[PDB]
């Protein structure tokens, strides 16, 4: 009518056989084509390979666990006990922290056995009903609550050098009294001077995984040789166990290369604890240039990571006098250390630390961000691969999702990198190009695309380059 | 030979319900807590996104009694500004908003469909691409068919996206109901109210997009029973309803989820039938599947009218607004939009086309409601059966004038590429509607594929 035939001339004319053949024979084309795409969806789909089933966590798989040896010099003086510690709970909500190993609280008076019970708290700590209010108000942050329960932990042997077994059924008896209040775990220390421990641990394992499988058991030996660490874990195989297996180096990188991968193939690629002691900070093994380059590998490395407190700000016992090694006294403020006026500067402390977007406690809240999130971090797998003379370099790689590449320089004079892979399989091989997500010291720029061939490692500097699925 | 009015009061409501309701309160209520911070100011700024649509719903119901013909925003733009601007708007909107919108609602059908095969990774691409372009296939050749055919699906959807709403709300109320708060306290509910408001806009513009639709029965009146009656109460009764299932929706996601749970999700509803579920979860994932179809339907069912009208006022060829007699359908503008939405199965990322237009997509709208007004003091004596109270276009006029504004000052960058896009339409304009004294080398050739298609199709002009 306007452009074209009206109604009349257009049924007149295309209303005759053949032009009748050739709609319906498009009609069938178009429901041939629909029906050729519609099986072409299906054999994408099923050709498609599948995807893995996820491991089914627990709690303490999910981030790092966070040990506060003397609850006196954590606050500090008045406010010593447990309802001060309620106050630190969003601090400890800054780092990431999923538990909590609160040191031994209580009645212990010193090597008399009959005057050591494991049932009721010690005056200068609080009471039950602190403790309680302690756990209902960690609860509300996502924060689990670890109690150890070493016995003599005023004197010098923990386990009671005289009557064996009688101090060990009391330990059998507050587990369950103590596990009804509702702590989340337990921990002992000192178990090389415990007398069948390798029997002890088996029945408290089994009567703490007997309450329920959200349950945890620490260990912690003075052990530093692998075959007596591996001694411990050949009964019981859900047990975390903190030693001092890391502790000897303080040095080049094939030791520890090797001190990793071989733990993780004797054991055979269980979930471990990687720690550098059982009670003792950082500090009094490593200098300080080594401390952010252990740090990036404890929380890469697969396994539940174990700091004391005062490990995010770098807390040294030997740079403050009149204090002990054993239990230093935190510095949150500059009026924290009352003696010598003047010796506590303003980045060793925790306020004058959270200003610094280069701290060191910047680092910590950095990386124990990632390894909360990130699956390939959670439960990824481990691929270590040959690098230069005196590099540590690995990947963790999930199924498909965000890869991760460290890189660790341990030595003293720089080099190159030299990523010869040629070694993981083909789900997890290198990039020609790969993000940089961190670094441990500055110059450098965070984001941008490096590639990894002319990589180059300035002395202690670690690197958290990063990579997708893909060729 | 006309279009054959058949759509109901209740079918409009179905309408607007259906197209509104897709995949934004789904792949979305995170955006706002990401840019919000506090998960009061979220709740916030989806009221306010609401009252924002129910004024401007207000304004286009009394608009579309006033005037009265299909292609609304497009055919007040006709009778207010003349012919250029209108063709403006109905070429971008040919070339680009509709087909990306519908494009994308079907995307996010297919992944939604084929996620409980791939439960935690990523569906395959060119298997969510390939049910996309089934499912327009599919509807275009419904429509086609029949236009009862296409208000019967429109509110059976509508109605399973009320069921697969209400289920959520109803386990929201059973968690609340057992005591225990992970958000939604007294006066824990604030703590990272992102202040300053410079993040802020950028949230609201990110809020709106769940309720955008709300402007699309004005495209297909002269198909309505009593339209004057049947328009406005359409409206009012479907959209209040939205505002209010879109809170009651996002308050029961606050109290299952926390912050930093949602924060490193993808897909909300999946984490919420995960815990409140366990195993029979996977309805979820098909019933925000079986939500973006709906909303398929009922955008390639406007399109259609809107392409229609744009022809009948020799904006577009002739051979759009050709009816089939004795289905009384319009089959060369539904194959025509079909066409164009399965052609934007190429693009890699063209969620980013949001940023490009969203100042114009406004803009038409605040140039609507100025018409309106500067019609009302021109010819100030028509059939106005439903008259609204002034000062609301007034502040929708300088509020679309504010989020116009965010998109020159804050973030200029892909602006100026947006508008080459309009003055590139321009000599399409000029070479199709302006220069008459055609040649007959052009004008038979036109002639002969317009009759050529006629006979494919077999479909008649129309004629009151
Ligand atoms: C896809 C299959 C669908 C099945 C149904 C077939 C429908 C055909 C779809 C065609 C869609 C076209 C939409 C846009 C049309 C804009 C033009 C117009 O409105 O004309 C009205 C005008 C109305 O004609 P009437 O029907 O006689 O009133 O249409 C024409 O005269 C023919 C226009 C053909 C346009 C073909 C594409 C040309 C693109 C621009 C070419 C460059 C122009 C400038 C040259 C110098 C460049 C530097
Ligand atoms: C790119 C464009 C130009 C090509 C267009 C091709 C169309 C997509 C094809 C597909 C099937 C074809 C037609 C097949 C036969 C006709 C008649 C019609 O037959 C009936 O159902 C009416 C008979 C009855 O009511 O009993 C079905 C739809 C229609 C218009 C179809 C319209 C669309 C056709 C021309
Ligand atoms: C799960 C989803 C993604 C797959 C597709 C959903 C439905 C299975 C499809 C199949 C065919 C569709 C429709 C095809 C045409 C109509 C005919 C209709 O019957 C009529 O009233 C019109 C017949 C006429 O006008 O003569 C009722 C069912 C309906 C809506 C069908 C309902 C089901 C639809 C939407
Ligand atoms: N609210 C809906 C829902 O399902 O949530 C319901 C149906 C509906 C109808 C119209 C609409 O207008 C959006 C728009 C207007 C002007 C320029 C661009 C765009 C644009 N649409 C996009 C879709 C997907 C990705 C990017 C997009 O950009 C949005 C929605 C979504
Ligand atoms: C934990 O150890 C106890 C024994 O030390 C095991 O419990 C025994 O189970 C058998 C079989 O029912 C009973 O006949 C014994 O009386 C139980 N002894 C008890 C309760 O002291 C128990 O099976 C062990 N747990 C696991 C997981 O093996
Ligand atoms: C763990 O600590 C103890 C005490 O500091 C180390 O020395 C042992 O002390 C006990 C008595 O307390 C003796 O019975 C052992 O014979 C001592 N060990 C040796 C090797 O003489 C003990 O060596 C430490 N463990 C390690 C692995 O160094
Ligand atoms: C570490 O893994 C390697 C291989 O996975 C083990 O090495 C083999 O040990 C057997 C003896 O048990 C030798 O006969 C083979 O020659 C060894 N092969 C290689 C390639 O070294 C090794 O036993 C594992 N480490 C531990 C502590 O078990
Ligand atoms: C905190 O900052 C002070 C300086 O503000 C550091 O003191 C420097 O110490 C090194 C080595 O002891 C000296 O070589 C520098 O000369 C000192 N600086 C100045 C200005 O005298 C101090 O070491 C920093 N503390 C930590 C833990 O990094």
């Amino acid at each position: 009518k306007f452009t074209g035939l009206s109604k009349e001339e257009l049924l007149k004319v295309a209303g005759s056989p053949g032009w009748v053949r050739t709609r319906w024979a498009l009609l069938l084309l178009f429901w041939l084509g629909w029906l050729g795409m519609l099986a072409g969806a299906v054999v994408i789909i099923v050709r498609a390979p599948r995807c893995r089933e996820l491991p089914a966590q627990k709690w303490w798989h999910t981030g790092a666990l966070y040990r506060i040896g003397d609850l006196q010099a954590f606050q500090g003086h008045g406010a010593g006990n447990l309802a001060g510690l309620k106050g630190r709970l969003d601090y400890l909500s800054s780092l990431k922290v999923k538990g909590l190993v609160l040191g031994p609280i209580h009645k212990n008076q010193k090597d008399d056995v009959a005057q050591t019970d494991l049932l009721q708290i010690d005056p200068n700590f609080g009471s039950k009903e602190d403790f309680d209010s302690l756990l209902q108000s960690a609860k509300k942050k996502s924060i689990r609550v670890i109690l150890d329960l070493t016995p003599n932990y005023r004197g010098e042997n923990s386990w009671f050098s005289t009557q064996v077994d009688t101090v060990a059924t009391k330990v059998k008896d507050a587990l369950e009294f103590w596990l009804q209040a509702g702590v989340d775990g337990f921990q002992v220390r000192d178990i090389e001077n415990l007398k069948d421990a390798s029997s002890f641990l088996a029945e408290w394992q089994n009567i703490t995984k007997g309450f329920s499988e959200d349950r945890l058991l620490i260990a912690g030996t003075n052990s530093s040789d692998l075959q007596q660490i591996l001694s411990l874990l050949e009964s019981n195989k859900d047990l975390l166990l903190t030693s001092s297996y890391l502790s000897d180096s303080g040095s080049t990188g094939e030791h520890t290369k090797s001190l990793v991968t071989q733990y993780l193939n004797a054991t055979g690629n269980r979930w471990c604890s990687w720690s550098l002691s059982q009670a003792r900070l950082l500090t009094s093994f490593l200098p300080a240039q080594l401390l952010r380059l252990y740090q990036l590998m404890l929380f890469t490395l697969p396994g539940t990571p174990v700091f004391s407190y005062g490990d995010e700000i770098g807390l040294d016992a030997a740079a403050l006098p009149g204090q002990p090694m054993e239990a230093p006294v935190m510095l949150w403020d500059e009026s924290s250390f009352p003696d010598i006026p003047g010796a506590v500067s303003a980045n060793m402390t925790v306020k004058g630390q959270s200003e610094d977007p280069g701290s060191l406690l910047s680092l910590f809240r950095r990386l124990s961000d990632q390894r909360s999130k990130e699956r390939s971090l959670l439960h990824g797998d481990f691929h270590a691969f040959s690098a230069g003379p005196g590099l540590f370099s690995y990947i963790r790689h999930w199924d498909q999702n965000e890869r991760f590449l460290v890189v660790l320089n341990f030595g003293d004079v720089g080099l190159s990198a030299g990523l010869q892979a040629s070694d993981l399989p083909a789900s997890a091989s290198l990039p020609a190009k790969a993000d940089l997500l961190l670094s441990t010291q500055p110059g450098r720029e965070e984001g941008s695309p490096l590639e990894l061939e002319r990589l180059k490692l300035e002395p202690h500097e670690g690197l958290l380059l990063r990579f997708p699925y893909a060729a | 030979v006309t279009l054959q009015r058949n759509i109901t009061l209740l079918n409009g409501v179905a309408i607007i319900v259906g197209t509104i309701i897709g995949s934004g309160i789904f792949v979305t209520p995170t955006g706002v807590l990401k840019e919000a911070g506090s998960p009061g100011l979220a709740l916030v700024v989806w009221a306010a996104c609401g009252v924002f649509s129910i004024v401007g719903a207000l304004c286009y119901a009394e608009l579309g009694t006033t005037i009265s013909k299909s292609g609304g925003d497009y055919a007040y733009m006709l009778e207010v500004y003349g012919s250029l601007p209108a063709f403006l708007k109905l070429w971008i909107e040919l070339l680009i908003i509709r087909p990306s919108s519908q494009y994308i609602v079907a995307l996010v059908f297919a992944t939604y469909l084929l996620k409980p095969l791939f439960p935690t990774c990523p569906v395959p691409e060119e298997a969510a691409k390939l049910v996309a372009c089934l499912c327009v296939l599919l509807l275009t050749a419904v429509n086609c068919y029949s236009v009862k055919a296409a208000t019967r699906v429109q509110d059976a959807f509508a109605a399973a996206k009320l069921l697969a709403l209400a289920l959520i709300i109803l386990l929201g109320f059973v968690q609340i109901g057992k005591g225990d708060v992970s958000n939604l306290d007294p006066n824990f509910s604030f703590e990272g109210t992102k202040l300053d408001v410079g993040n802020i806009v950028l949230a609201l513009y990110s809020g709106l997009f769940a309720y955008g639709g709300w402007n699309y029965l004005n495209f297909v009146t002269e198909e309505m029973i009593n339209p004057y009656r049947n328009l406005p109460l359409a409206i009012i009764i479907s959209l209040p309803i939205v505002t209010l299932v879109y809170v009651l929706t996002n308050l029961a996601y606050f109290t299952t989820l926390s912050t930093e749970q949602m924060l490193s999700s993808e897909a909300v509803a999946v984490d919420f039938g995960n815990y409140h579920l366990g195993v029979m979860s996977w309805i979820i994932p098909v019933f925000v599947g079986l939500s973006c179809f709906g909303s398929v339907n009922g955008s390639l069912f406007t399109s259609s009218r809107l392409f229609f009208v744009g022809s009948r006022e020799g904006h577009l060829p002739s051979i759009l607004s050709m009816i089939h007699p004795q289905l009384l359908t319009p089959v060369p503008s539904l194959v025509f939009t079909c066409v164009m939405t399965l052609l934007y199965a190429f693009s890699k990322d063209i969620f980013s086309v949001i940023n490009f237009f969203s100042f114009f997509n406004w803009l038409c709208v605040a140039l609507a409601i100025i018409g309106m007004i500067w019609l009302r003091h021109r010819k100030p004596e028509l059939e106005r059966p439903i008259k609204v109270n002034l000062a609301l276009p007034v502040f929708f006029i300088l509020a679309c004038l504010f989020l116009i504004a965010v998109s020159f000052w804050k973030t200029p960058v892909e602006c100026g590429i947006g508008f080459t896009i309009i003055l590139s339409g321009l000599p399409v304009y000029f070479f199709g509607v302006w220069w008459k004294n055609k040649p007959k080398w052009l004008l038979q050739g036109i002639f002969s594929t317009t009759v050529l298609c006629q006979k494919l199709m077999q479909v008649v002009p129309q004629e009151t």
